[PDB]
């Protein structure tokens, strides 16, 4: 029996706000400007209090002649107001800036804050790796002029999750983050991220679901009903896994002994034998195809793509990116760098092996940890104890990162930038600390 | 490749399967990786006769190659 | 006022900026830029 997918259901209730009496001006504010979702709240709380995708609508009402503004979870109330959602992220950066100001105003309104002459709380901000000077300049402008905050500090979300899962701040490990739009590999030495050996592959969740979108467009060019981006996102989330060995799995997934079990049929919502032909297996699975059935031609068949699309991270040549794979880049980092002779692991490499951490938004795909453990056992010398740590939800460990950082006041003051330092040194200033970006030169 | 430690026997099985896409058509055979460990130790028992050792030392033309 | 400044010209703007910095230094090795972290191509076929 084929399954039918839809859009995710809209929220029946709107998002509540925190009580204004519980606000104190001494507590900092933790924000995570992710490419997919926004996480906002205090520091003393450990559990999340505000998670919503970054979107905004300008709903023009006919009767009142007033442009209403719906932010984040308020966009998940009607289908028309969901479809007109606009993200501020254009590419891997931000381009429109006033949208960032009104979503920050929405977070400040929904945090239960009654401020005066701007926000009196220092803020904790995550930023992408090798961030371009213009957006951090504009960030300094908006926080140091629009919101009057006393202090600011910055860092990478992957290193922040690494510091969260290694709270001593002096450990050695190798972090891997699979973000919404980029995949990063950072070798960490003694609690400090070695960013001169960091590596980035231009693929993420957004490129993967666009790969699903144009793969489904190419596979069924005569499909009548255009399905939205959310359907592609949901069936990528629910019906995709990392293959344990892509060379051996691809030579048997088209057999009839797998297509009875490993084929997912997805029904679109609306109101000379075929056994020996692999076109009929690839398009219509192991069940015979009747072109006169109305429910039949509204169907996807996910047989090869479920193991094909997570393999783009391991081999970027499928996705068109002329880059080395995650396993090959990790081999380059681990076997020929940090004083490690190929064939003779240094103690830095041995310490990096035992603290391999996978985080990010795109670690939810099953079979990733077992596959990277299999590859690591494949290329390392025999007898090396390989440890891979994976969170239950690796999309929230960054907020745990700034929570543990601002709870640790001893090392919190090493990374902060006040109004006074910015005012004396301008926007062009780099604060060289362990858990953030370094200087662009030597 | 195949290396025996005690006698130094060298046998080339073939090129690895990961290097099978350097050319679309090639004269080399591509064998996969060995699924076991690199190092393999095994104790055998060899049974020979005295006539075999008599004929091993008494080759008139000369010793044969591998 | 603020120009829209799409992300397509931003990489070229940073490339021109870092080229300006290296040419003024030439008249200094980079450490961690956008074009230096970015991945080398695969050696295996």
């Amino acid at each position: 029996k084929a399954v039918v997918i839809d859009d995710p259901p809209l929220r029946q209730t709107p998002e509540p706000f925190d009580e204004q009496s519980a606000y104190n001006p001494q507590s900092p504010i933790a924000i995570d400007f992710g490419s997919s979702k926004l996480r906002a709240g205090f520091v003393n709380h450990a559990t999340p209090t505000h998670i919503f995708p970054n979107a905004l609508t300008k709903f023009r009402d006919r009767k009142l002649n007033k442009n209403f503004t719906f932010v984040g979870n308020d966009t998940l109330l009607d289908q028309a107001v969901r479809s007109q959602s606009r993200s501020p992220f254009d590419g891997p950066f931000v381009t429109n800036w006033n949208l960032t100001e009104e979503i920050l105003d929405y977070t400040f309104h929904h945090l239960g804050v009654v401020p005066d002459n701007g926000i009196p709380n220092p803020i904790l901000l995550t930023e992408r790796l090798a961030t371009v000077q213009s957006q951090r300049t504009n960030w300094y402008q908006i926080l140091f002029e629009t919101y009057n905050v006393p202090g600011v500090t910055f860092g990478i979300d992957s290193l922040f999750s690494f510091y969260n899962y290694n709270p001593s701040g002096n450990k050695t490990g190798l972090v891997i983050s699979c973000g919404h739009e980029d995949t990063n590999v950072i070798p960490v030495v003694d609690g400090a991220g070695i960013l001169t050996d960091a590596k980035r592959i231009n693929w993420g969740g957004h490129q993967a679901v666009d790969y699903l979108n144009d793969l489904m467009a190419l596979k069924y060019p005569y499909f009548p009903t255009k399905m939205s981006y959310l359907q592609y996102e949901t069936m990528y989330k629910d019906y995709c896994y990392v293959s344990r060995n892509y060379d051996e799995d691809i030579e048997k997934i088209l057999t009839l002994e797998n297509l009875d079990t490993n084929d997912v049929v997805v029904e679109a919502p609306f109101t000379y034998d075929w056994r020996n032909s692999i076109l009929h297996l690839f398009l219509r699975g192991p069940r015979p195809h009747d072109s006169e059935n109305i429910h039949e031609q509204h169907q996807m068949h996910l047989n090869v793509e479920r193991i094909r699309v997570p393999e783009v991270i391991f081999q970027p040549t499928m996705g068109g990116q002329d880059q080395a794979g995650i396993c090959e880049l990790s081999e380059t980092i681990l076997l020929k760098k940090f004083g490690s002779q190929p064939g003779k692991l240094s103690q830095t490499s041995i310490d990096m092996v035992n603290n391999v951490l996978i985080t990010g938004g795109n670690a939810k795909v099953p079979g990733l940890k077992e596959r990277i453990v299999k590859e690591f056992t494949g290329f390392l010398p025999t007898g090396t104890n390989i440890t891979v740590n994976m969170s239950s939800d690796p999309s929230l460990d960054a907020w745990k990162g700034m929570a543990a950082l601002a709870r640790n006041e001893e090392q919190y003051r090493k990374t902060v930038i006040s109004k006074k330092e910015y005012e004396e040194y301008g926007p062009e200033y780099i604060k060289e600390h362990k858990l953030g970006n370094t200087k662009y030169f030597e | 490749i195949y290396i025996e430690a005690n006698t130094g026997a060298v046998k080339r099985v073939g090129r690895s399967d990961a290097y099978a896409t350097e050319f679309d058509l090639e004269t080399e055979e591509y064998v996969p990786l060995p699924k076991g460990e690199v190092h393999k130790k095994k104790e055998i028992v060899q049974d020979v006769t005295l006539h075999d050792l008599d004929v091993a030392n008494a080759r008139p033309q000369g010793g044969q190659d591998v | 006022t603020r120009r829209h400044k799409s992300a397509r010209q931003l990489i070229s703007d940073e490339n021109k900026r870092i080229n300006a910095l290296l040419t003024k230094a030439n008249k200094l090795v980079p450490k961690a830029t956008y074009f230096s972290v970015e991945a080398p191509p695969s050696i295996r076929p």
